[PDB]
């Protein structure tokens, strides 16, 4: 597979055969995603190991697997030839799960996942309910896919696309199916794509860049580094074709040093891919040179900025610009950069394996496709999911994530983190779109989303959001710099009930001086929770100025 | 192209990079705290807001275009604008009466015009930086975060020892770990107080040492600097004058100086030496390329960046030390008083020459140096109209200079003065001035014998570093660490551009034209003196010659848990580094200290931390008294211990 | 006498572009930055150490002092927030007599707060080492500090 | 020593003397004084800036004939206020 395409397609098929070979034996997944091991996943894997060696019957193999959607069920284990999925598998019960299901094969009742709507247990994920009531379009093969294993990843049909649009087609066609698709950028602005991949392209200049952008945009949001942790490889791959579309050699995936298993994963599917001729100096023999390259966050919010992320590839400090001139035209070194989302690069071999039709059979008129979200908060099932760009908040916190859990009631919910949006109960009925509630005060935002209870004070929200904003505001400009400071310094006198209507007034002033005045979007969106808290709680904020907090949380007056 | 800016018809330029800067080439202003020095940038205090078609944004970044309609004032803009300015000033120290840029800052200008009158918001507390162990004074409690001093320093003068660090509120201008700016590779040649557009950088007064000094019984003498007659004119606001020397010379004696000369005799003196010195060294082809010593903000950047050009520097010290030295060594004996009556002050252009009067080899030479705003200060606390005084000549036998002695003023001045003193001494058949770049110039020079050489003049600190990696075919090479030479020192009158620093150049010019003599032998009062004091080389050579030393960082910064201020101890470091971490090390750590907690009652042992000591594997090491012990534990450092 | 750090300075090529990547490998060896390591990689890469500086203070994985013993890791994302975070950070606060940033005398213990961990479904979330204790309380905090308090306190 | 937030900025003497003068810092500790703030009038008193001139109380005794404003105490809290720190909306 290193001279023609036609080697690489018997590769795939006898990839293929031998997938379904051990497909149809016996064989372990552990989910050893994020949370899963912070459950004790890899303990659960070591005791497989142990158990299965001493034993000494391996033709089983044990295979480590990605999120699967259920990081709140504890350590996820399925067995393949019987499709029976477990839950909350502690480093205890392995040897009972070996010698109850993979070598006799009786169901286990007692470890399955419980389902929260109708309050019973179901032997298959994929008769789960809330299975059913999502949209899987990106995230395939849950349960049952090797996230280090180039070989599994070509098996289930992987990097078909990237040969197709080599061998096959040209980057004004692969540019013009991307536009058509009508694909809008995950990263939370939306921006269509396509024009960006235009914009790149059509730049003066022989050497030009991609770069994946792996931040998470949210503190409370784990998508990107659940996405590069499952298929690596599909993220791989749609840079690989975004360069050939837009004519770079040179590729750059921003990951944190913070997520140790999300950059081990993609520098492993790297090394493979180049160790298969993936990448290299002639990818397949057709005169396409390419090589990525994982280089790591040190840990900075403005880093998702454009001009930020440039400057911190760069070797600087991630300091933001004035956009013009725009990335497109001069990014890394003054050369043309194309700039994308991890899920939006993941989207891409997706459409170009599809079709424009078939793509857009999911979402809406004007954004189609789906959306991978975190759901977090008290409920019943929390963790990644994929919804449809036509799904409202009431089906994703009840009928996905099973409601709230016994004692609690929905108070309101955060749907892109600090520059996300505080939505209260009017805005739940309300289907997501990057343009439907994009003119309500709302935004769909990088895919974070985090319910509030009635017993949380919305005061101490926006005074949490503002601290955070204030810690993470790069200082270079005045308004972010100075402003987010003193509102959150506002905020906490609300919070340590000694604020009064003037704190209110001067708030709401200089809320509207942050939002306008800020260079880059860090501090442009830096007051969206005070605007939105004092839109849709504005009570609350009255009640504090009294030394009420109907909430009762934020300890500053009680048992007097 | 034709724009309407509030609704009138207004034409702004053909080509223009921002709406801002056309609006400001038409005669409209727009507030803003960004344009502040030449080495400004846009886009940090956000000010500048207009309106067009509806939305608010900064004009600086804006690109004009055909029939924009703009309005620059809207009553969300005086709300955004005056917010913005509240916040500069909340966090501000201000203090404007203590302040260097007190009557020429914008921000209390802004100030004043905004008539803010009130703090709406708070004055947060910020983790300052006060820095005043150098003469350049930082103060980041004043600092605006424009980062002109950043980018003057980076890339104007090439050594780049401030930067910004941190982030947020908590961003601050400061050197590396807040290292003392005198332990830095920092030269002090105060360019970044000559851009900064606060107080934060400042240069250290010392009017209240000069004030005691005249009250004593001590003689006081006064030497002022060539630059300092070109520049002085523009604190009191008016136009050029010469002979503004001479009506100094009046007033200082007015103030009760008893002596005055011209440190243009010491430049004459300086050029003369150091004409013969590199005579020799072409006649010997050794020690070449010959570097100046006459800046000493040079010197300082060659012992930090190049230790083994050190013995290309000139042996001759500058002229401030020079003059000093023959002051007091020969001029008091020659008046019979001791050398400890004689005070001696030094009027300059120069922060690096408060530097170079407190060296090691130059001690108790020059008593104190105050800069051309020291000495304005001086003539405006006396509220005389300097313009009125009638102007006196220097004092003698060293108030005579040569118009080449003055030229030292500015770049190529040291360079043009060996050039006459060797002519003079052996003709010159022709010499060819090239212009590689703005601030290079380089002179092809051919003697009557016929034996030849090059000499470069280089101004502007930061050019050195191309210039030597890439030429390497000249003898003499003169570098002056300032632009346009001492004319745009770090002492000299704010606001210190180039248009200021090219009219400070012609002023001298114009008073160098009206000097009769013009070569260092003609001065007669120079060539008395070497015939009488400086007759033997022994004493030439201890009067008029410096040794110069390297300069290295000695960082030691080893981890303080239970550090001892002074007094003998047992300074016992516990290695921290990740290897020696895995074993013992951190529990070896805890005991000691529980140790030190229960026993030594006294300061008599020391317990540090320290980095990895390129000693892993070989267990966890433990410093004591310096020594290496590895495979440490709390018993094998308390037997060392005893 | 430096020979891991000019090692990791050749492996990268003395280039700034890898200066980051740089700084991370020289905190994992050493555990943090100390003024001479850096002030050596500047003089190796000719790069003045006030740009060091100024990149390694705007990152968060960067620390200047060194690591404790145990390093304390408390997740301050949004959902850990709203479950008791703040209440994690006084118990910890409380026992140990310290706030995130800082270190203790005898170097024991560090404390950081940090964005999600990726583990939700556990808030409030904090890690010690790798050891990630969910579903925590004031209660149980001060209990697993007194606990790990008095196992490294036996060193035997 | 605020000069920002004060009226006078720009046209003050005692603020042109202090830049002329070349006083950068000050050696005299800064005394603690029981200063008067008053914003009760649209004419605003801070005893904190003024310099005991007598200016202002020559003013409204000689010229306008009133005399609300007068030295009070001695020495060093010497302070020129309305009769028992009044405030000025509620003097004549
Ligand atoms: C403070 C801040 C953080 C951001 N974080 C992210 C992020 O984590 N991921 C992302 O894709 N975009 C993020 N963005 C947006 C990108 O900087 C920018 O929109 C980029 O062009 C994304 O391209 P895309 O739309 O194709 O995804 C952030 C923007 C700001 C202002
Ligand atoms: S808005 Fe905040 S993050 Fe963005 S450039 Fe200004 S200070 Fe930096
Ligand atoms: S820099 Fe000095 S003069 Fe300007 S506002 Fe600040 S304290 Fe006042
Ligand atoms: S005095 Fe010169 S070398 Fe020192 S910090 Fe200022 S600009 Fe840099
Ligand atoms: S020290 Fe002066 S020049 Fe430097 S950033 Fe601060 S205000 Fe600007
Ligand atoms: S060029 Fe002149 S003013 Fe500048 S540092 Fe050198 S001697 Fe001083
Ligand atoms: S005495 Fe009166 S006029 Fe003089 S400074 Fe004080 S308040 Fe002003
Ligand atoms: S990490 Fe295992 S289900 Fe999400
Ligand atoms: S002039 Fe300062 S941001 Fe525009
Ligand atoms: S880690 Fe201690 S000697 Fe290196
Ligand atoms: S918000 Fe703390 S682990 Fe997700
Ligand atoms: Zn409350």
């Amino acid at each position: 597979m290193f001279k023609n395409a036609k080697e690489f397609v018997q590769y795939a098929n006898k990839l293929k055969t031998l997938r379904e070979k051990k497909l149809n034996g016996v064989s372990i997944y552990v989910c050893v995603g994020t949370g899963c091991t912070a459950k004790g996943a890899l303990k659960v894997y070591s005791a497989f190991e142990e158990e299965l060696k001493k034993r000494n019957l391996l033709k089983v193999t044990l295979n480590r697997t990605g999120c699967c959607g259920r990081c709140s069920s504890g350590p996820l284990v399925k067995i393949m030839p019987y499709r029976f999925f477990y839950s909350n598998v502690a480093p205890e019960d392995v040897p009972e799960i070996v010698d109850r299901t993979v070598l006799k094969g009786e169901p286990i009742e007692r470890l399955f996942l419980t389902d929260p709507l109708t309050g019973e247990k179901v032997p298959r994920i994929e008769d789960t309910t809330l299975f059913k009531n999502q949209d899987f379009y990106i995230m395939e093969a849950i349960g049952e896919s090797e996230c280090d294993s180039i070989e599994d990843y070509i098996a289930r049909s992987g990097y078909e696309s990237l040969v197709k649009a080599l061998t096959s087609m040209t980057p004004e066609e692969i540019i013009e199916t991307v536009k058509a698709s009508g694909l809008r950028g995950r990263g939370g602005g939306g921006f269509p794509t396509g024009l960006k991949w235009e914009f790149t392209r059509k730049a003066q200049g022989d050497i030009k860049f991609v770069v994946c952008n792996g931040d998470e945009g949210d503190p409370g949001a784990f998508m990107n580094r659940t996405l590069l942790e499952r298929d690596p490889h599909l993220v791989l791959e749609g840079m690989i074709i975004a360069g050939y579309a837009v004519g770079a050699q040179k590729g750059y995936a921003y990951i944190r040093a913070e997520y140790p298993f999300a950059v081990k994963m993609f520098k492993k599917a790297i090394e493979d891919a180049r160790k298969l001729g993936l990448l290299g100096e002639n990818i397949l023999g057709t005169g396409f040179s390419f090589d990525l390259e994982v280089k790591e966050g040190a840990g900075a919010f403005v880093c998702g900025e454009e001009t930020a992320l440039l400057a911190s590839i760069e070797g600087k400090r991630g300091m933001p610009r004035p956009k013009p001139p725009f990335p497109a035209q001069s990014g890394l070194w003054g050369k043309p950069t194309l700039i994308n989302n991890v899920e939006t690069y993941a989207n891409i071999p997706r459409i170009l394996r599809d079709g424009v039709e078939n793509y857009r059979k999911r979402g809406t008129e004007n954004s189609p496709g789906t959306k991978m979200f975190s759901v977090a908060g008290p409920l019943k099932a929390t963790g990644i999911i994929e919804v449809e760009f036509g799904t409202t908040l009431r089906d994703i916190i009840y009928n996905i994530c099973g409601g709230f859990v016994e004692g609690e009631e929905f108070k309101a919910v955060q749907i892109g983190g600090p520059s996300g949006a505080c939505l209260s109960e009017d805005f739940i009925d309300m289907p997501l779109d990057y343009d439907t509630l994009k003119k309500a005060d709302a935004m769909v935002g990088s895919g974070g989303i985090v319910v509030i209870t009635k017993k949380t004070c919305m005061v101490e929200v926006a005074r949490f959001f503002l601290d955070f904003t204030k810690r993470e505001s790069c200082g270079k400009c005045v308004p972010c710099r100075e402003g987010t400071m003193q509102a959150y310094n506002i905020l906490e006198k609300f919070t340590h009930g000694k604020a009064t209507y003037e704190d209110l007034k001067t708030l709401e002033h200089l809320s509207k001086t942050i939002k306008t005045a800020s260079l880059c979007g860090l501090g442009k969106t830096a007051p969206n929770p005070i605007l939105s808290t004092l839109k849709l709680f504005r009570e609350e904020y009255i009640a504090h100025i009294e030394g009420e907090c109907p909430s009762g949380m934020c300890t500053a007056f009680k048992k007097y | 192209m034709k724009i309407y800016v509030d609704g009138r018809e207004v034409i702004i330029n053909d080509n223009e990079r921002n709406l801002l800067e056309a609006l400001k080439n038409v005669g409209i202003e727009i507030p803003n705290l960004c344009y502040l020095s030449e080495a400004s940038i846009y886009g940090a205090c956000r000010m500048c807001l207009v309106e067009i078609n509806g939305q608010i944004t900064t004009s600086c970044t804006l690109k004009p275009y055909e029939g924009m309609k703009v309005k620059t004032n809207t009553p969300e803009i005086y709300e955004m604008r005056r917010n913005i300015l509240e916040l500069i000033l909340a966090t501000h120290n201000r203090d404007c009466t203590t302040c260097d840029r007190n009557g020429s800052c914008k921000l209390q200008k802004y100030a004043e015009d905004f008539g803010i009158r009130k703090i709406r918001f708070e004055a947060l507390k910020k983790e300052h930086v006060r820095d005043e162990s150098a003469p350049v004074v930082r103060d980041t409690s004043k600092c605006i975060l424009c980062g002109d001093c950043v980018r003057v320093c980076e890339e104007i003068q090439g050594v780049g020892v401030i930067e910004f660090a941190k982030r947020g509120f908590e961003s601050v201008v400061t050197t590396a770990f807040d290292t003392p700016l005198i332990e830095t590779e920092c030269v002090l040649c105060g360019q970044c107080v000559a851009y900064c557009p606060t107080g934060a950088l400042s240069i250290r007064n010392d009017i209240d040492k000069l004030i005691e000094a005249l009250e004593s019984d001590k003689i006081v003498i006064g030497m002022i600097a060539p630059a300092v007659r070109a520049a002085i004119q523009e604190e009191f606001g008016i136009d050029e004058d010469v002979a503004m020397a001479e009506k100094l010379v009046s007033f200082l004696k007015t103030i009760g100086f008893d002596k005055v000369f011209d440190v243009s005799f010491g430049a004459d003196l300086v050029a003369y030496e150091e004409a013969h010195e590199f005579y020799e060294r072409l006649k010997k082809g050794e020690r070449l390329p010959q570097f100046t010593s006459c800046c000493p903000a040079w010197v300082k950047h060659a012992e930090h960046t190049y230790p083994q050009y050190l013995q290309n520097l000139s042996s001759v010290k500058s002229p401030q030390q020079a003059l000093g030295t023959v002051i007091k060594k020969i001029y008091a004996r020659k008046l019979g008083v001791p050398e400890e009556k004689i005070f001696l002050v030094s009027f300059m252009p120069c922060t690096a020459k408060k530097f170079e009067a407190e060296r090691e080899e130059h001690e108790g030479i020059v008593d104190i140096v105050l800069t051309t705003r020291e000495l304005a200060q001086l003539i405006k606390m006396s509220r005389i109209d300097i313009n009125r005084v009638e102007p006196q000549p220097f004092d003698r036998p060293y108030g005579v200079s040569s118009q080449a002695g003055l030229g030292f003023g500015k770049a190529g001045g040291v360079f043009s003065c060996v050039l006459s003193v060797l002519n003079e001494e052996i003709g010159i058949e022709k010499v060819d001035v090239k212009s590689p770049e703005d601030g290079i110039r380089v002179a092809e020079v051919t003697l009557k014998d016929g034996t030849s050489f090059k000499g470069a003049v280089i101004y502007g600190l930061g050019k050195v570093k191309k210039f030597l990696e890439e030429r390497k075919d000249v003898e003499i090479i003169e570098v002056m660490a300032c632009n346009y030479g001492c004319v745009g020192g770090g002492g000299q009158p704010y606001p210190n551009d180039s248009r200021i620093r090219e009219h400070r150049a012609k002023v001298l010019r114009d008073t160098m034209g009206i000097k009769s003599l013009l070569t260092p032998v003609e001065n007669l009062f120079l060539m008395k003196l070497y015939e009488e004091d400086l007759k033997d080389e022994h004493t030439r050579h201890e009067i008029l010659h410096t040794t110069y030393r390297p300069r290295r960082r000695y960082p030691e910064k080893d981890v303080e848990i239970l550090p001892v201020p002074n007094g003998e101890k047992r300074t016992v470091k516990v290695c921290l580094g990740t290897s020696c971490y895995t074993k013992g090390s951190y529990e070896i750590l805890k005991k000691l200290v529980d140790y030190v907690k229960e026993n030594d009652m006294e300061g008599k042992i020391e317990v540090l931390g320290t980095f990895c000591v390129e000693n892993c594997g070989a267990s966890p090491n433990v410093i004591v008294d310096d020594k290496i012990i590895g495979g440490a534990t709390f018993e094998k450092v308390l037997e060392e211990l005893s | 006498h430096f020979e891991k750090v000019e090692e990791i300075l050749k492996k990268y090529g003395y280039k700034r572009e890898n200066l980051i990547k740089i700084l991370l490998e020289i905190q994992e060896i050493y555990r943090y930055l100390p003024e001479d390591v850096i002030n050596y990689v500047s003089t190796a890469m000719g790069i003045p150490p006030a740009k060091i500086y100024g990149v390694a203070t705007f990152y968060a994985q960067f620390s200047l002092k060194p690591k404790g013993k145990y390093t304390i890791m408390v997740c301050d994302g949004t959902a850990c927030h709203m479950a008791g975070s703040p209440e994690v950070l006084k118990a910890i606060e409380e026992e140990t007599g310290l706030t995130p940033g800082n270190v203790t005398e005898d170097l024991m213990f560090s404390l950081d707060q940090v964005g999600c961990l990726g583990a939700c479904a556990l808030a409030p979330v904090m890690v010690i080492n790798g050891e990630v204790y969910g579903n925590l309380t004031a209660d149980k905090v001060k209990e697993i500090l007194r606990k790990i308090k008095e196992k490294e306190r036996e060193s035997a």
